[PDB]
RNA sequence: CCCGGCGAGGGGAGUGAAAAAGAACCUGAAACCGUGUACGUACAAGCAGUGGGAGCACGCUUAGGCGUGUGACUGCGUACC
RNA sequence: GUAACGGGGCUAAACCAUGCACCGAAGCUGCGGCAGCGACGCUUAUGCGUUGUUGGGUAGGGGAGCGUUCUGUAAGCCUG
């Protein structure tokens, strides 16, 4: 059985989440946990919270038993960008992008 | 007898030239006036 | 077993229930076709003639088919000069079905 | 809340620069 | 009376993109490019077509000159004789039994010998 | 109803012909960025293709063999306006 | 940086004279296909046959076409 979670609109580019997403991706749940328990990123935070969003999932709407669940697929894409503008010297102007991004975890009990 | 029936003359109804529209044509870049000078030019030419 | 012979301005090598493709050939589809003109014959000894054509030599087949092969383009191209052109072309051909070689 | 709003500038720049000698001066 | 040129646009650079598949970078993905590349690889498989016919014909006189020394005859006595016994097989032919049939390829060697001598 | 900060975002349930019509809402192309599968790649020198060509994988086939994808090695070859 | 045979190498694989073979181009020939221009016949008009010959191309001249959006034929025809 497959179970999704999914956050949307998170507010970090997605390429210093994916060094996150990598160390995870075929780990048993329970491992997994405790791997980003001790990874000192900003992006481990919101990856574990998703992780346990779509265990919780997985165990109330389908299926019990956690402790059979692996992380079968987990990826990260961009999202839309918010354009600001900098002040730089001699009266020049500059376009700052403050880029988002995607994260969606699937777990599967086989 | 129908207003989808009826043709013209042959030889009466020619087409018209059409400058700068690709190599096939034998018109394209510069639509037969050669290369620079004064009668090259938008506007160009001398008097009568 | 197998024989030479030529047709369409080139030679062939076919041993007997083989199957051939050939220039077009003006002949119906139904019915057999002959090639009196044999260069070689080869099973264990080798006829072969010093003057072409060995002399009492026949190959026996039927046509099969007509048809066209596949489209090959040609393009032609001039650098900085304000030019270039294209067309295509497919090729018929015949199919022949060997049924037998007679020294 | 959770809609945003912005613009743009664009007074692009003010040339009169090339303080040092001609390239290849007289 | 106003004309918009948004479908056919897409039509032709479609046409062009599809026969670029497998084209290493922007070459497969761009027009620009695209459009330069198949260009060019059509000159190229122009020119080849004329090419293809040569090299064929160096192969088989390499392999049937290797045949002839074997026998202990070089190429250009071998199809002289050949010549002056009035034999019309030509090199595709020749080549083809030196590799597959050893003993009439000996047959001729000896029938263009005998003539030549 | 459940996870979460009495969040933001999700997963069910329900409405509807349709939610991959959920308010960032008809249809949704391209550049650009990802995950998965097959093949190639760590002794090899250049407009990156074209002609020749093993091996491997998949599908059909009654062998015969075809079709699709990839492509070791090798001849020729200095973009466009 | 060998650096004044393209290299390897060569005492003939160098030079002179004579001779016979072979290789070698999109040239020529063989096989299949297309188009232009003539001449001669048939239709005795479109056209259809017999042949002969031609088909590299910028500036530029001449001749035939494809596709797009609107009006008529359209209260027709296609389409949950």
């Amino acid at each position: 059985m497959e179970t999704i979670a999914k956050h949307r609109h998170a507010r970090s580019s997605a390429q210093k989440v994916r060094l996150v997403a990598d160390l995870i991706r075929g780990k048993k749940v329970s491992q997994a946990l405790d791997i980003l328990t001790y990874t000192n990123k900003k992006a481990a935070v919101l990856v574990k919270k998703v992780l346990e969003s779509a265990i919780a999932n997985a165990e109330h709407n389908d299926g019990a038993d956690i402790d059979d669940l692996k992380v079968t697929k987990i990826f990260v894409d961009e999202g839309p960008s918010m354009k600001r503008i900098m002040p730089r010297a001699k009266g020049r102007a500059d376009r700052i992008l403050k880029r988002t991004s995607h994260i969606t975890v699937v777990v599967s009990d086989r | 007898m129908r207003l989808n029936t009826l043709s013209p003359a042959e030889g009466s109804k020619k087409a018209g030239k059409r400058l700068g529209r690709g190599i096939g044509s034998g018109l394209g870049k510069t639509g037969g006036r050669g290369h620079k000078g004064q009668k090259s030019r938008s506007g160009g030419g001398v008097r009568r | 077993m197998y024989a030479v012979f030529q047709s369409g301005g080139k030679q062939h090598r076919v041993s007997e229930g083989q199957t051939v493709r050939l220039e077009k050939l003006d002949i119906a589809t139904g019915e057999t076709v002959e090639f009196a003109e044999v260069l070689m014959i080869a099973n264990g000894e080798e006829v072969k003639i010093g003057v072409p054509f060995v002399d009492g030599g026949v190959i026996k087949a039927e046509v099969v088919a007509h048809g066209r092969g596949e489209k090959v383009k040609i393009v032609k191209f001039r650098r900085r000069k304000h030019y270039r052109k294209q067309q295509g072309h497919r090729q018929w051909f015949t199919d022949v079905k060997i049924t037998g070689i007679s020294a | 809340v959770a809609v945003t709003v912005y613009e743009a500038w664009r007074q692009l720049g003010y040339k009169g620069s090339w303080w040092w000698p001609r390239i290849r001066g007289p | 009376a106003r004309v918009k040129r948004g479908v056919i646009a897409r039509a032709r650079h479609k046409k062009i993109l599809k026969q670029a598949k497998g084209y290493y970078g922007a070459r497969s993905r761009v027009y620009r490019v695209a459009f330069q590349a198949v260009i060019k690889a059509g000159q190229y498989a122009y020119r080849d077509r004329r090419q293809r016919k040569r090299q064929f014909r160096q192969l088989w006189i390499a392999r049937i000159n290797a045949a002839a020394r074997q026998n202990g005859i070089s190429y250009s006595k071998f199809i002289n004789g050949l010549k002056k016994a009035s034999v019309e097989i030509d090199r595709k032919i020749l080549a083809d039994i030196a590799v597959f049939d050893k003993v009439a390829f000996t047959a001729l060697v000896e029938k263009a010998k005998a003539a030549l001598a």
